[PDB]
């Protein structure tokens, strides 16, 4: 009956949800959500290693500021006072 | 520039005012024995077993530089003096012992040029087991078979 | 007859969004790779 056109783009993409259905969706939302937290996850950890870049070079003593910019935000604005 | 950590009321290690930080090792029980310095906050680093802070505006007057430069020959420490050849510092084997940790080793002017650890018996002297400052970046010299002073 | 679990069509459209996804996992993944071989680098260092 209903109609699942193709989209476009999106929009029809949920139209399909009435046609062969009850899941599909949310299934699709649940992935989604995983990718989120992937890409939340690969966040974290990238802070993380920009803390271990930075390291080192956290003790004291002129050198960087610097390399610090480039310098991937922080880096700086750290350098300073 | 030198302070002591203590734990239950007894002296474990020491903490030293280098640079614009404090200095104390990680290993050391403890807690520094002065109010100023006891409330920082200290940032651990496992790999060179350090663990630095930053030396309040009111003390700053009171640390003790630091040199890269260390050619060979003799350096001054507390229990007397210290030899510096081969990218190695000794002392007469007995003159160095558990709980002189954090001890600068002075130079004829000053500045201090690495920061005992510990230190491994070879005999008549003993390699010393220090944190020295390279280019411009802190190192760890650790002879083979060092005991942690 | 008919009726069968997918996935199916409609193929490019499909791809389109498919394509969308995994890409960040794979430079999150090098990035940790590199960040992990620049700490290797420190430790050489050392």
């Amino acid at each position: 009956s209903t109609n699942g056109t193709a989209h476009g783009h999106p929009h029809e993409i949920i139209l399909y949800y009435y046609e062969l259905y009850p899941t599909m969706t949310v299934v699709i939302v649940s992935v989604a959500s995983f990718v989120l937290l992937s890409m939340v996850g690969t966040a974290v950890g990238m802070c993380v290693c920009a803390r271990r870049r930075c390291i080192t070079p956290y003790e004291l003593t002129p050198g960087a500021t610097v390399p610090f910019l480039l310098s991937l935000l922080c880096c700086v604005r750290t350098t300073k006072a | 520039c030198i302070f002591e950590v203590k734990h239950e009321g007894k002296v474990m290690g020491y903490a030293c005012l280098v640079g614009d930080k404090v200095m104390k090792p990680a290993h050391v029980k403890g807690t520094i024995d002065n109010a100023d310095l006891a409330k920082l906050a200290f940032k651990r680093s496992s790999k060179y077993d350090l663990e630095c802070a930053q030396i309040p505006v009111h003390m700053k007057s009171d640390a003790s530089k630091f040199t890269h430069e260390k050619p060979e020959g003799y350096y001054n420490w507390h229990h007397g003096a210290v030899q510096y050849s081969g990218g190695r510092f000794t002392i007469p084997t007995g003159a160095g012992k558990p709980g002189d940790s954090g001890r600068p080793i002075f130079d004829n002017k000053g500045r201090v040029v690495a920061i005992v650890l510990g230190g491994a018996n070879e005999g008549a002297r003993t390699a010393l087991s220090v944190v020295t400052w390279n280019k411009d970046i802190v190192t760890k010299i650790t002879p083979e078979g060092a005991e942690e002073w | 007859h008919t009726t069968l679990g997918v996935q199916d069509i409609s193929t490019t459209a499909m791809s389109w969004v498919q394509k969308i996804t995994g890409g960040v996992g794979l430079i999150v993944a090098v990035a940790a790779l590199i960040l992990i071989v620049v700490l290797c680098v420190s430790f050489s260092r050392h």
